[PDB]
């Protein structure tokens, strides 16, 4: 009956880069999901499948918390049936998605005047991602028809590009922190409730 | 199996990401200097600027290794071509260096050139503010003559050898990029290829400029005849009733605009003029309120408000006196959703209109920020300015001013205040059209080779007299280089853009005012509150330069080419008034009279 450690996910000092997104597995705890519906400025929430008020009286076996940072312009891609650099190459939600996506603006925390180069996203990849797949490889992307042998050059691109977060960017280019909640029901007993 | 077009697309995706970051650092570094002039900020501006230029030259060279001939997607081709123009880097390194030295020497001579009064060797004037204050405000014939002549004889004579070497090297650069000369290279800005129904050739711009200039001639001759008659009354011993206007009596250093002749030419000299400055002061407006009103203007036609960053990061007032700033009003698009205006705003009517003009640019910039980096511009070199200009047309009308409460409803508009307004407009807008065409025709002919070196100044003044109806007050031999005494000529900027802008702006204004269902003469039109006008404009603004400029123009005005009829439509009430005023005067000019031929 311990409380579900969502605080260390949402209030964490540094998020993952979206190409190397972080997943926290939740188990054996009670979560009060009505803790949301609150903190209205810049917290946005969108659930797929069942109302937040209604799942606070519901039990699941595992919950997963995926967190990362992206541009505001790109939050719309953290949603089922979307395309783009983020949904294709960094973090992909399945068509039949039954969870929630929380996002908030973190310009105060993730940008600085000299430019925050901490956060990366993958820009090139041979194929799109299967849902909930992660790719942290740093192999040189072969655009041309010559091998790259692991050095960047003509038609040989390092595939990870840095966001550049500065506090004077427009809202669409500012950093947003994103938390993605998946709920699953396997044969094993349920241990996450409300 | 990977095609060249697929390779190009991927190359441009990398370029777009890198370019946007490096450009933001350069633009912001430029901002910090222009708002806070310090030795430290010069360095940072030059460091970030140099990193940006170095990236561009590297990416231009890398871009050339993809052949255009093998690209089908036109929006990819357009981006590749724009980055592929290496320009000066087609010359040998020795000639690049020579040319860049020449450009720098011409620029600093223009901006540091000084003349000293031939009474005190140590009391000297620069062009800005010294000589410009004489040329816009003095009524004294000899003082103006001294400024006009010594500017061209002290500074212009310095630019003559440099300018000769500039033509040779710019032509070599142009010919090595397969243009026929530097003038043809400049006209390249209007070229459209490969889009059926919307193509436009470089040689077609000369034709359309000349064909439209013929239709402007009668309005210009009558404007010229009326101005000459009024100045003949002020200067009876200096002006011939059949000759050209002397070139030092036109209200600035070149006769580029005739704005400042208004006080000697105003048709109805006791009708109150419209100046809402006193009302703004009475109502306690500040810079904030002005920009709020201009924002209200664009919102009323369905365009977006300004971003939150615009209000926080712009500089709308002079920053006091500790920090110094470059106060020329400019609209800034830094990328990454960051838009700002720099303006040392005073509470006056001129700065109210200027705010609307400058915010018009921002509106253009915001609308095409969704295009890829290299397509984020006006559809051609004249579009951006035209968008700015039509905003101030609406904002200044009595209808708009009464509507926002700066003008008393009891202000009476009649025949005569409209004639005064139209005349003042014409002095600026129509008076510059022969100046602009004539100047660019001269450069075009010099670059083509049609004017030998030993006839440069001879052909310049023959064309001044014959096309512009203006005559030099002092004979000039070939040690002079009078065109280079104008900023754009010695600072290597194309000039026909001011001609095409002027025609575009009345084409736009006529189209929008029709969409706004405006009743009556075109010059009284205010497009405020018309979401149909705002949408029609927006459909062109969002294109940037992803489409041929001919198409972009069709979107707003339903025609594919530059057209003079809207300009003539705007000035028709003045034209018929001038035609009746001139019934006792000679219309036109003889080229053989001059102030010094006695
Ligand atoms: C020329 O290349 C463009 C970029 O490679 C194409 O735009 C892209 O088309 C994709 C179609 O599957 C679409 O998902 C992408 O979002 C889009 N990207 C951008 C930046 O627009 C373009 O294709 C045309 O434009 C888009 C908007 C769609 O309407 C397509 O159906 C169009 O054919 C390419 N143009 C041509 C003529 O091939
Ligand atoms: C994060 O911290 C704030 C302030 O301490 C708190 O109100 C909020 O509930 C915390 N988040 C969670 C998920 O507990
Ligand atoms: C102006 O620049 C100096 C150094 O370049 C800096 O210390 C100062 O804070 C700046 N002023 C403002 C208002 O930014
Ligand atoms: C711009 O207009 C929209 C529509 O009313 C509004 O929601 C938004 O807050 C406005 N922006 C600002 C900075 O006022
Ligand atoms: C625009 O609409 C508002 C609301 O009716 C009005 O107060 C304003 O005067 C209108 N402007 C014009 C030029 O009609
Ligand atoms: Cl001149
Ligand atoms: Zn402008």
């Amino acid at each position: 009956t311990n409380l579900c450690p969502f605080d260390e996910v949402f209030n964490a000092t540094r998020f993952a880069s979206v190409y190397a997104w972080n997943r926290k597995r939740i188990s054996n705890c009670v979560a009060d999901y009505s803790v949301l519906y609150n903190l209205a400025p810049f917290f946005t929430f969108k659930c797929y499948g069942v109302s937040p008020t209604k799942l606070n009286d519901l039990c699941f076996t595992n919950v997963y918390a995926d967190s990362f940072v992206i541009r505001g312009d790109e939050v719309r891609q953290i949603a089922p049936g979307q395309t783009g650099n983020i949904a294709d190459y960094n973090y992909k939600l399945p068509d039949d998605f039954t969870g929630c996506v929380i996002a908030w603006n973190s310009n105060k925390l993730d940008s600085k005047v000299s430019g925050n180069y901490n956060y990366l996203y993958r820009l090139f990849r041979k194929s799109n991602l299967k849902p909930f797949e992660r790719d942290i490889s740093t192999e040189i992307y072969q655009a041309g028809n010559k091998p790259c042998n692991g050095v960047a050059g003509f038609n040989c691109y390092f595939p990870l590009k840095s966001y550049s977060f500065r506090p004077t960017y427009g809202v669409g280019h500012q950093p947003y922190r994103v938390v993605v909640l998946s709920f699953e029901l396997l044969h094993a007993p349920a241990t996450v409730c409300g | 199996p990977s095609t060249i077009e697929e390779q190009a697309k991927t190359f441009l995706d990398k370029f777009n990401h890198e370019a946007e970051d490096l450009f933001y650092q350069s633009s912001l570094a430029s901002w910090n200097y222009n708002t806070n002039i310090t030795e430290e900020n010069v360095q940072n501006m030059n460091n970030a600027g140099d990193k940006w230029s170095a990236f561009l030259k590297e990416q231009s060279t890398l871009a050339q290794m993809y052949p255009l001939q093998e690209i089908q997607n036109l929006t990819v081709k357009l981006q590749l071509q724009a980055l592929q123009q290496n320009g000066s880097s087609v010359l040998s390194e020795d000639k690049s260096k020579r040319l860049n030295t020449i450009l720098n020497t011409m620029s600093t001579i223009y901006s540091t050139g000084k003349v000293c009064n031939p009474d005190n060797p140590q009391e000297c004037l620069l062009l800005e503010p010294g000589l410009n204050e004489i040329m816009a405000n003095s009524l004294d014939y000899n003082e103006r003559l001294w400024a006009w002549e010594s500017w061209r004889s002290e500074v212009g004579k310095q630019l003559r050898p440099l300018y000769e070497e500039y033509v040779v090297l710019k032509n070599e650069m142009a010919r090595a990029n397969h243009y026929e000369d530097y003038g043809d290279y400049w006209r390249g800005d209007y070229e459209v290829n490969g889009v059926d129904g919307y193509d436009y050739s470089r040689g077609q711009l000369i034709e359309d400029v000349e064909h439209t200039f013929e239709e402007i001639k009668p309005l210009y001759e009558h404007l010229h005849a009326y101005v000459r008659a009024k100045l003949m009354n002020a200067y009876p011993s200096y002006i011939s009733p059949i000759g050209c206007l002397p070139a030092h009596l036109l209200g600035d250093m070149w006769g580029r605009f005739w704005t400042n002749l208004y006080s000697l030419t105003v048709p109805f000299g006791q009708k109150p003029n419209i100046d809402v400055t006193d009302a703004m002061v009475d109502q306690a407006w500040d810079a904030q309120r002005i920009f709020k009103e201009a924002e209200k203007f664009f919102v009323s036609v369905g365009l977006p408000n300004m971003t939150q960053g615009f209000w926080e990061n712009s500089m709308l007032t002079d920053p006091g006196n500790v920090q110094k700033a470059v106060c020329h009003p400019t609209a800034w698009d830094l990328g990454k959703g960051d838009f700002r205006i720099l303006m040392c705003t005073k509470v006056t009517m001129d700065d109210f209109l200027t705010a609307h003009h400058e915010m018009g640019h921002i509106q253009y910039d915001m609308a095409y920020a969704a295009q890829p980096f290299l397509l984020r511009n006006g559809a051609n070199e004249g579009f951006h300015e035209a968008v700015g200009e039509i905003m101030s047309l609406s904002a200044a009308t009595p209808k708009h001013l009464k509507s926002i409460g700066l003008l008393s409803p009891d202000f009476q508009e009649d025949n005569e205040t409209e004639i005064n307004f139209l005349l003042k407009q014409a002095l600026t807008i129509v008076g510059t059209l022969p100046f602009t065409y004539m100047l660019e025709k001269w450069r075009w002919m010099v670059f083509k080779g049609e004017i030998p070196k030993d006839q440069w100044m001879k052909k310049w003044w023959e064309m001044k007299r014959e096309i512009v109806g203006v005559v030099e007050p002092v004979p000039h031999d070939e040690t002079y280089c009078d065109p280079a005494s104008l900023f754009h000529v010695s600072n290597d900027y194309s000039f026909i853009r001011y001609y095409t802008r002027t025609l575009y702006q009345f084409q736009f204004q006529e189209a929008l005012c029709q969409a706004a269902k405006h009743e009556g003469p075109l010059h009284k039109c205010d497009i405020s509150n018309s979401t149909e006008a705002g949408q029609k404009l927006f459909n062109m603004l969002r294109l940037g330069k992803s489409e041929p400029w001919t198409l972009a123009l069709e979107n707003v005005v339903g025609a594919k080419n530059m057209n003079v009829r809207p300009l003539l439509n705007y000035f028709e009430p003045l034209f018929t008034w001038l035609k009746d005023q001139n019934k006792n005067s000679f219309v036109g000019w003889s080229t053989d009279w001059s102030p010094y031929a006695d």
